[PDB]
């Protein structure tokens, strides 16, 4: 939808997508936020955004901001679980770097990345207390 | 492709949820399917790629193939899987109760033929596989170690995979593949199944297309993989193989003739020698069909390989100066086999 929403999602700017994201699995988190059956496929919906990383393409940058925001409330809402895969979701994490870096190259502030760089630090900092 | 190419990934699930889709098998995956705990976890990924492989879908890619990679996240568990038959075979291996984990290890490679079929199905299984280690797999490069040590059944199903998986896999990657069959064809024997000598002779036509088993030729005879391989041929006891099977078995070799035949490139050569035998074993079929003197499917089947044995016999004798030479030693076949020419120009219609 944000995607095709184009000029439409500009209309409904960040806060509708916020809106939404403050519905969905936001702070809480847990077993309950996130549907067992949606499983990876409901990260899996996040991730093929998070493939396309595509900051650029939305029209408005908060609401672009507000999706970064989302996704690195969605990597805090994640957490290790039956039907989620830490690899899948490394995966996912890699191409969010890719993205991470893209938004690196031309980003006015870290914003919703610098929260997702803490979450990349996360998981990062538990191979570093492992491995 | 798109949400047809995902419900033919479905499709491929479906066959690995049916019980079992592998023959011989009471159930293929479920119970069968099941560190223990880790293989337990990626059983459950395979489990999500597979929800993921129905949710999602040149000459290498032949026909266009539907990728999905949770059909590679499930065939890294098929791999996981796989291990776990490797690791019956390395412990085999280390061997110098162990057939009941051989009949596990065996389970597993069922649903790895089945995960072959999956990969046949699928481009991103097949693609992680091409990668491989490095190339070959690392599990596959293990199951092809198994192969070369019911277990012929599963060497079959690997065969046949690997046939699947040279389709798939681009020449140069199939002759990265190829002189696997080399040692395999060593492997290979009268004894092994004629079943799965048939498979390993579909294996072949897939070698053909490779370059380096292109590479490998008849000439130089017993040294030669190729002539040794024919001259097994040429013996044809096909003592597994029975009736049309036996006559299938002979198709398939008439098939991979014909490939070498299409190929430009395709005594001196053991499969010279074998191919002026393996033709008296075509004139004595054609001479069984000569007897018949095609209502039957199997019979109709069997006048068309009757054409084109007969097409291989005029290429022989294109492909050989000395034909006669060829026909001194199959002459008596080959008074029988002109008199079976005649039957089967009767036959043309």
């Amino acid at each position: 939808l944000v995607e095709m929403d184009t000029d439409q999602l500009k209309l409904y700017e960040e806060p509708l997508s916020k809106l939404i994201k403050t519905l969905f699995p936001f702070e809480a988190e847990a077993y309950r936020n996130i549907e067992p059956v949606y499983l990876n496929m409901l990260l899996e919906k996040l991730c093929v955004m998070f493939e396309d990383g595509v900051l650029m393409r939305l029209k408005s940058d908060l609401l672009k901001a507000a999706l970064c925001h989302l996704l690195q409330y969605f990597l805090k809402f994640v957490p290790a679980g039956y039907e989620s895969a830490l690899q899948v979701r490394k995966v996912y994490v890699r191409n969010i770097c890719k993205a991470l870096l893209d938004v690196l190259g031309i980003e006015v502030d870290a914003e919703y990345l610098l929260g997702p760089l803490y979450a990349a630090l996360k998981m990062e900092s538990m191979e570093i207390i492992e491995e | 492709w798109r949400q047809r190419s995902n419900t033919q990934g479905s499709i491929l699930i479906n066959l690995l949820l049916k019980q079992p889709l592998i023959p011989g098998s009471s159930l293929s995956l479920c119970h069968l399917l099941s560190s223990l705990s880790a293989l337990r976890e990626a059983q459950n990924l395979a489990f999500t790629g597979l929800n993921l492989v129905a949710r999602n879908e040149g000459g290498r890619r032949a026909f266009p193939l539907c990728q999905l990679p949770g059909a590679v996240h499930f065939l890294p568990l098929v791999q996981f899987f796989i291990g776990l038959h490797c690791q019956a075979l390395q412990d085999l291996a280390a061997a110098k109760p162990e057939d009941s984990v051989c009949i596990l290890e065996g389970f597993s490679v069922t649903a790895l033929s089945i995960l072959q079929h999956l990969v046949c199905h699928s481009g991103a299984v097949v693609s992680l596989l091409l990668s491989g280690v490095g190339g070959q797999h690392p599990l596959l490069k293990m199951l092809l170690h198994l192969l070369a040590f019911l277990q012929a059944s599963v060497l079959t199903q690997c065969l046949k995979v690997l046939v699947k998986l040279a389709e798939n896999t681009s020449c140069d990657f199939l002759p990265r593949f190829q002189c696997v069959f080399q040692v395999l064809p060593k492997c290979l024997s009268p004894e092994t199944p004629l079943p799965s000598v048939l498979l390993a002779v579909e294996l072949l036509s897939l070698l053909a297309d490779h370059d380096q088993l292109a590479p490998q030729l008849c000439s130089h005879s017993e040294g030669c993989l190729l002539l040794l391989l024919y001259m097994y041929i040429t013996s044809r006891p096909d003592r597994v193989a029975l009736e049309t099977q036996w006559l299938q078995l002979e198709q398939e070799v008439v098939w991979l003739l014909a490939k070498l035949g299409v190929q430009s490139p395709l005594s001196n050569c053991q499969c010279n020698v074998e191919v002026v035998r393996a033709l008296t074993v075509m004139l004595h079929r054609q001479w069984l069909t000569v007897r018949r003197a095609p209502r039957t499917d199997q019979q109709r089947r069997t006048v068309r390989c009757l054409r084109d044995t007969v097409l291989l016999l005029h290429g022989l004798s294109q492909k050989d100066k000395l034909f006669m030479m060829h026909c001194v030693e199959v002459l008596h076949q080959f008074d029988q086999v002109m008199p079976g020419v005649s039957m089967l120009i009767r036959g043309l219609p």
